[PDB]
RNA sequence: CCUCACUUACCCGGUG
RNA sequence: UGUCGGCCCCCGCCCCGCCGGGGUGCGGUUCCUCCCGGAGUCGGGUUGUUUGGGAAUGCAGCCCAAAGCGGGUGGUAAACU
RNA sequence: CACGACCUCAGCUCAGACGAGAAGACCCGCUGAAUUUAAGCAUAUUACUAAGCGGAGGAAAAGAAACCAACCGGGAUUCCCCCAGUAGCGGCGAGCGAAGAGGGAAAAGUCCAGCGCCGAAUCCCCGCCCCAGGGCGAGGGACCUGUGGCGUACG
């Protein structure tokens, strides 16, 4: 564990780091979508959300 | 231009397309059964079924030999009752367009079937092109608009009738046409009409 | 190859074996090289500084000839599939605008700084 | 089998029909699912009504239902123009829209159009951000005054309003009902051939 | 429950109440509605004459709601409307009358099976027979079409 | 002095009808002046199909009840052979015009 | 088969990470982290 | 309709 | 055990407020102009199968093979409307 | 008659990824029986089941109408109740058998191709600069045999 935390160390950063580094989660996991791959919107939703989102309102009876 | 495409396309039987059809055949059918086209032979009917020009769409031209379904019964011999006796003239649920896209994602298990469309005839020879997706390519990845394909619910939709050529054969669809698969699939709707439900207080 | 010689092909696609002649051609080309779709390497000088031109693509092309804004149409031979530009010269035909053949669609793609144009 | 008078029994029972045998033991227990699912739901939308969006008032297709008003699918394109509302608009404002309904008669038409106008009275609007009362939002005095509707957003009312007690006419004795009928009947049967002549 | 069952006293008994010349084995003449014409032939005859053969046309899609035509007879006409009111317009026979509209209440044709009161009365129905017409006619009254 | 009865041609419950635009889904397949432009160019490059072309054989010897019963065993119903039928005798009405 | 398909399916062996899985869902799949020191 | 031709479909054979 | 009693350590959702990187206005028009669509597919024939679907519910093979005020459906085949 | 462009097709332990198998209660796509019932039996029934084959997910499938309806009209899908052992199918024998409406649970709608405007306005790879979020390279490609924006029957 003091090899591996410099390997963590040196690949930090990196774009290519070795499988034993990269996190473990899970085969079905690590093939989801990234998290800037999943708050990519088109330009088309950009502007749908942004005039057409829902509105916080409340209706009497 | 792409009006005109399809246009000229419907007039099979033209001189045109006739010879078209005639030359494009006997060359696909000088190539391997399963053959991977550089491009779409048909780009109108190709981005009409969702394919784009970016990477990661890939095409694969597929020959099925046509015909029906012979039943696979040793010497015809099917031990049971004389319903059951046909070898001969059983026609298989699925369409051939289907076989031709199951047949392309079995090959390529890391792509995705997206839709398929028909290139050529013969006597014993339909063509297919089969357009797959690469769905760890990050110009599909990164494109909000085809990342549903990406997800694991897809993989080999094919294979499960999701595709547009094997949707065909399942029988669904709104209507009194299909009150078979109501509620999804046939089978869903069969479970279902043959489920007792016996309530608590009954 | 063969087979299209042995074949008869019918004269919407035949109409491409009758192609532009070199001389013609040569000159053509000539005069298409100073209307080249700017390249992306100058393009952003153009930009961050502070006009006729070729339209390529068969689908711009087509709307041009439609509208009959195209003075001039050149189309390849080689172009496979051919129903691409099956249509092309009757379309040039009956909006009255000048089409001619020339040989090579790479000759086409090199005019607009790319593999082939149509 | 057959023993003395009796019915000819059908039971349907010549399946497998155990493999397939749903008890509802969990009846109960769906229901405090179904219940906690409100109630969590009514959590992550406070303000707003726990029933969704304001229904239209249709009428029921067929004969036997004639007489019967339902709460409808939503509102048409058509009664969205009448009442000022953009179709885009009232997704947002919580106002159900399905495009696919038409209105044939006036009757229907005016019956929601007074519903939406009803609505948006009834309806308080909060500002995107407090700092900033827009046009269409409410004022800072009702919004303190506006709390979770429970129940379905404004109810279809049957008024069953009664025809009074009037002075049969001598012209209204006369009415022979069942020839009316008779020859309506009738009239409508040889109504093709009669367009021959 | 089992404890007043039939079986809690036919312990110790050989045939268990079916017999010791003909024993209880499984279905000795058929399983269900076998032998309805052959065997079971006189069962069928006596009790469900009728039951082998077709009779009349078919209707294919067959919707309920086309057909639906619920019927009142006049001896419950006034069961719509209040005691009260049915009383009310008794010590007033000379014009007011009150109107009993059978379609909002969940009837369409009106039959003149009972006797009606004496006292006028509007009656709104979708249909009307030839009978519970001049019934509500020679009681006084009219008889309003509705659709 | 009249109501409105539940049968007969003047059957339903009286309500004004309400008159609007028709749903845009029916304008579907409605011939465009581009759309025509487009099958008439390629009608010129294309030409007939072999079932066609036989047919106007049949039109132009005055076989129209051949001609009918020759294309209805091709495309199939009978309102699609009359179509078929008036469209190639508009044509061939077109050829020895010019 | 059922008791053919009971004696060697999953769960009648060690799952020597299988089992490890079922340990690591239950605190989400942590991962890169370590307790908090004394 | 039938016969005889054409080779490029298709088929067969040979060959490193 | 009962007390959403107390203490301690991890951890999250939503709303509000400021600062920061990316965001770009939308509606109403008994006003003008323009555009508007998924072919070996529908449909037809036949065959097998399937369906409660019965002159053929669905599916498939083979053959035929579309149209654009068109096409599908309107539970009986057909023509006209 | 080499040198170039392109097309088509190859090679690699090339650079970087992906697929495979397991499990399979529920789910999807196929395939498919016979015991059994009809007191025999051949269609039928068993059953569009068992077994066989393929493919998934925490749900799946389905799904925003080439629908229902025939009414004063309903309005995606799924599920429940009812419709209903009904219409109907069937050596019209044994048996089989839904759907519209109605009442409820839950509700959310939408994207393209095409059509034609916008100097391909688009994407990927590589090498980087700042704080997962933003930029740059007279770097390499993809792409006009069509990327992106607008826009899809409600115009
Ligand atoms: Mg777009
Ligand atoms: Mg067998
Ligand atoms: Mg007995
Ligand atoms: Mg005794
Ligand atoms: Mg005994
Ligand atoms: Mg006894
Ligand atoms: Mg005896
Ligand atoms: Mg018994
Ligand atoms: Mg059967
Ligand atoms: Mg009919
Ligand atoms: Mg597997
Ligand atoms: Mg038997
Ligand atoms: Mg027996
Ligand atoms: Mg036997
Ligand atoms: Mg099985
Ligand atoms: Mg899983
Ligand atoms: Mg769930
Ligand atoms: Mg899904
Ligand atoms: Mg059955
Ligand atoms: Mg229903
Ligand atoms: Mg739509």
């Amino acid at each position: 564990q003091t090899q591996k935390e410099n390997l963590r160390k040196f690949y930090k950063g990196k774009k290519y780091k070795p499988l034993d580094l990269r996190p473990k989660k899970t085969r079905a996991i690590r093939r989801q979508l990234t998290k800037h791959e999943e708050n990519l919107m088109t330009k088309k939703m950009q502007r749908k959300s942004r005039l057409y989102s829902i509105r916080k309102f409340a209706v009497k009876a | 231009a792409y009006k005109y495409m399809q246009e000229l396309w419907r007039k099979k039987q033209s001189d045109v397309m006739r010879f078209l059809l005639r030359v494009r055949c006997w060359q696909y059918r000088q190539l391997s059964s399963l053959h991977r086209a550089p491009r779409p032979t048909r780009p109108d009917k190709a981005r009409r079924l969702g394919y784009k020009a970016k990477q990661g769409y890939v095409i694969y031209r597929i020959r099925v030999r046509r015909g029906g379904r012979k039943r696979p019964v040793p010497k015809g011999a099917t031990y049971g009752k004389p319903v059951h006796h046909g070898v001969n003239q059983i026609k298989f649920a699925r369409s051939l367009q289907s076989v031709a896209e199951e047949r392309a994602g079995r090959h390529c298990g890391g792509l995705r079937v997206l839709n398929s469309y028909w290139v050529g005839e013969d006597s014993t020879y339909k063509f297919f092109e089969v357009i797959l997706i690469d769905t760890f390519h990050k110009a599909i990845r990164r494109n909000p608009d085809t990342q549903w394909i990406t997800k694991a619910v897809h993989k080999h939709r094919e294979m499960r009738g999701l595709t547009s050529a094997g949707k065909k054969s399942r029988g669904l669809g709104k209507g009194h046409k299909f009150h078979l698969t109501i509620g999804g699939s046939r089978r869903a709707a069969w479970k279902r009409r043959n489920t007792l439900q016996l309530h608590r207080y009954r | 190859a063969i087979l299209y010689k042995r074949l008869k092909v019918p004269p919407a696609i035949n109409q491409f074996t009758q192609a532009l002649d070199r001389q013609t051609a040569t000159q053509l080309f000539k005069l298409a090289h100073k209307y080249r779709p700017e390249t992306k390497h100058e393009k952003k000088q153009r930009l961050l500084a502070r006009p006729p031109v070729l339209r390529a693509g068969v689908n711009t092309v087509t709307t041009l000839v439609e509208s009959k804004k195209a003075q001039l149409v050149v189309i390849a031979h080689d172009v496979d599939p051919i129903e691409l530009v099956v249509f092309l010269p009757a379309l040039c035909r009956k909006m009255g605008v000048p089409y001619c053949i020339v040989k090579g669609k790479a000759r086409l793609g090199r005019l607009v700084h790319r593999k082939t144009c149509t | 089998a057959p023993s003395r008078n009796g019915m000819i029994l059908n039971p349907h029972f010549h399946k497998d029909w155990q493999k397939r045998v749903r008890t509802w033991f969990n009846q109960p227990a769906r229901k405090i699912r179904r219940r906690k699912a409100r109630q969590a739901k009514a959590r992550r939308i406070a303000p707003r009504p726990v029933s969704g969006p304001l229904r239209p008032v249709v009428r029921c297709p067929t004969i036997r239902y004639h007489t019967k008003v339902r709460a409808g699918r939503g509102f048409t394109l058509e009664e969205l123009k009448a009442a000022g509302i953009n179709k885009k608009v009232a997704r947002t404002i919580g106002i159900s829209v399905d495009s696919r309904r038409r209105n044939r008669s006036t009757e229907s038409l005016q019956a929601n159009v007074q519903r939406l106008k009803e609505y948006r009275t009834k309806l308080i609007i909060f500002p995107r951000k407090a700092a900033k009362p827009k046009k269409g939002d409410s004022t800072e005095e009702e919004l303190k005054m506006a709390t979770q509707l429970t129940g379905p957003v404004m109810p279809i009312k049957k008024v069953h309003k009664k025809e009074k007690a009037r002075v049969i006419s001598e012209d209204e004795k006369n009415f022979k009902a069942f020839a009316s009928l008779r020859m309506a009947r009738a009239n409508a049967r040889l109504f093709g051939i009669r367009a021959k002549r | 429950p089992t404890k007043k069952s039939k079986t809690r006293k036919l312990r110790g008994h050989v045939s268990h109440g079916h017999g010791r010349v003909g024993k209880h084995r499984k279905h000795p003449g058929g399983r269900g509605n076998a032998g309805g014409l052959h065997h079971h032939r006189i069962n069928f005859d006596k009790y469900h004459p009728g039951y082998f053969g077709k009779v009349g046309m078919r209707h294919y899609h067959l919707k309920r709601n086309t057909t639906f035509c619920p019927t009142i007879n006049l001896d419950k006409l006034w069961t719509l409307v209040s005691e009260q009111t049915r009383v009310n317009y008794s010590q007033k026979p000379d014009g007011p009358a009150p109107i009993i509209d059978v379609v909002r209440a969940g009837y369409f044709k009106v039959l003149g099976k009972g006797k009606l009161p004496k006292q006028p009365v509007i009656v709104k129905a979708k249909f009307f027979s030839r009978r519970a017409e001049e019934k509500i006619k020679g009681v006084g009254g009219a008889c309003v079409l509705t659709a | 002095v009249r109501y409105p009865m539940a049968v007969g041609l003047n059957k339903g419950h009286k309500v004004t009808k309400n008159v609007s635009k028709p749903k845009h889904s029916r304008r579907r397949g409605r011939l465009t002046k581009h759309a025509k432009f487009a099958r008439d160019l390629i009608r010129e490059v294309c030409g007939f199909a072999p079932y066609e072309r036989r047919a106007m054989e049949l039109l132009k010897v005055s076989k129209d009840k051949r001609a009918l019963k020759f294309i209805k065993k091709r495309v199939g119903t009978h309102i699609r052979a009359k179509r078929k039928r008036e469209e190639l005798s508009n044509t061939l009405a077109a050829m020895r015009k010019a | 088969s059922a008791k053919a398909k009971r004696r060697s399916t999953t769960g009648t062996g060690r799952m020597r990470h299988m089992k490890v899985v079922f340990r690591r869902f239950r605190n989400g799949f942590r991962e890169g982290t370590v307790p908090k020191p004394r």
